[PDB]
């Protein structure tokens, strides 16, 4: 969901990127290194 | 007269034909897809109006 111009609970309520974003995605795993305190929302007006 | 006529006719005529996009309305376009798959669509009906 994390591309720019995509739909879902995080793309949508919680961070959303435009279809003209210029730039690049990375990601890792965290298993190993970060539990709870990850928060993330569900709805939005 | 008649030349002028069918040209107008011709005109109006390709408002109503799909280029290759999904639907000839530019509605459908709107309401069925989101931002991001939608104005690739709609590009298509531009560049067949234009």
């Amino acid at each position: 969901q994390i591309a720019p111009g995509q739909t879902g609970k995080i793309a949508d309520y919680n961070y959303k990127l435009p279809d003209d974003f210029t730039g690049c995605v990375i990601a890792w795993n965290s298993n190993n290194l970060d539990n709870y305190n990850y928060l993330y929302r569900l709805f939005r007006k | 007269v008649n030349q002028n006529a069918q040209a107008l006719n011709t005109l109006v005529k390709q408002l109503s034909s799909n280029f290759g996009a999904i639907s000839s309305v530019l509605n459908d376009i709107l309401s069925r897809l989101d931002p991001p798959e939608a104005e690739v669509q709609i590009d298509r009906l531009i560049t067949g109006r234009l």
